[PDB]
């Protein structure tokens, strides 16, 4: 299947005293593998998956230097943006940055992305071709002109189409035991009588990886969405995921209803019936 | 400002007297400052950990808060959340069938 | 590994 490497950076200004709170995380697919937290004593990029621990001292020194440099870019930007938007020095504000690369089943470059937000709204992002910018407002349009003059898109594209893919392929090979393993959902159905006349059927999917899944109810082989509920996909805490879908039915008619489960780890979709 | 969504659930299906993990998943909120407590019979549980802060496609944040626990027939569990969007803390009770 | 090029401010 396809794979991704994604980094997520958050800075929150502290106007009463000191430098912004800064948190960085890295993922391969739905697996976190590194973190940096400005409030931690180490002041180092830290491992969060066993397969990254084999990287030598030169890796941890370089990643620490670069993630600190990212935090100083955010600190300067929080001051600049306060000015662009004519805001007071009293309030706390937020910058968020996400970037990374996707590869196909062939492990070759498919697409890249680079996106920035101020106070939880779009500011500036690379377009799909990684050769131009989407600016949301006239502050971001001034940033777009500056980054055009400085050839920033070409510098990011070199990483996203090149370096980013080389590292993702290294991690997929080193972490094969887990990163290349699919965990199909463990499925079951439960029944709950509301009254003497109506019942709830709940279709469970447990301990699955990756997170992407589809649960659908049918009545007499036709999709049903009325009288249904479905929770958002949630983490188990052990690296796997959970979801459920439920339908309310007339007591005695349970056999008309089927739950359909689609997942990367299933060669064919599953059908459950009470 | 976006108010947190809250789910409270066990890692494994709940059986009385068998060791497990209690989860409070908070998502879809902005800004990122948040207070989350896990409660046993209304009292705050002390040894609670959380995931590293991350965010979704729409820029909203999410976190998992978790602790070891042993469910019983009588003991009640809940998650208590405070955020700038809430006029008082929100308490969601653990339902073992959800 | 993170972006390995030159950084730019808004």
């Amino acid at each position: 299947g396809s794979h991704s490497m994604r980094y997520f950076f958050t800075s929150v200004s502290r106007p009463g005293r000191g430098e912004p709170r800064f948190i960085a995380v890295g993922y391969v697919d739905d697996t976190q593998f590194v973190r940096f937290d400005s409030d931690a004593a180490s002041q180092r990029m830290e491992p969060r998956a066993p397969w990254i621990e084999q990287e030598g001292p030169e890796y941890w020194d370089g990643e620490t230097r670069k993630v600190k440099a990212h935090s100083q870019t955010h600190r300067v930007d929080l001051g600049t943006l306060r000015g662009y938007y004519n805001q007071s020095e009293a309030g706390s504000h937020t910058v968020q940055r996400m970037y990374g690369c996707d590869v196909g089943s062939d492990w070759r470059f498919l697409r890249g992305y680079h996106q920035y937000a101020y106070d939880g709204k779009d500011y500036i992002a690379l377009k799909e071709d990684l050769r131009s910018w989407t600016a949301a407002d006239m502050a971001a349009q001034t940033t777009k002109h500056k980054w055009e003059a400085a050839h920033v898109a070409e510098q990011l594209r070199a990483y996203l189409e090149g370096t980013c893919v080389e590292w993702l392929r290294r991690y997929l090979e080193n972490g094969k035991e887990t990163l290349q393993r699919t965990d199909a959902p463990k499925t079951h159905m439960t029944h709950h009588a509301v009254s003497d006349h109506e019942a709830t059927l709940r279709c469970w999917a447990l301990s699955f990886y990756p997170a992407e899944i589809t649960l659908t109810w049918q009545r007499d082989g036709e999709d049903q969405t009325q009288d249904t509920e479905l929770v958002e996909t949630r983490p188990a805490g052990d690296g796997t995921f959970q979801k459920w879908a439920a339908v309310v039915v007339p007591s005695g008619q349970e056999q008309r209803y089927t739950c359909h489960v689609q997942h990367e780890g299933l060669p064919k979709p599953l059908t459950l019936r009470w | 400002q976006r108010t947190p969504k809250i789910q409270v659930y066990s890692r494994h299906p709940a059986e009385n007297g068998k060791s497990n993990f209690l989860n409070c998943y908070v998502s879809g909120f902005h800004p990122s400052d948040i207070e989350v407590d896990l409660l046993k019979n209304g009292e705050r549980i002390e040894k609670v950990e959380h995931s590293d802060l991350s965010f979704s496609k729409d820029w909203s944040f999410y976190l998992l808060y978790y602790t070891e626990f042993t469910p019983t027939e009588k003991d009640e569990y809940a998650c208590r959340v405070n955020h700038v969007t809430l006029s008082q803390p929100k308490i969601v009770k653990w339902d073992r069938d959800m | 590994a993170v972006y390995d090029g030159r950084e730019h401010t808004v």
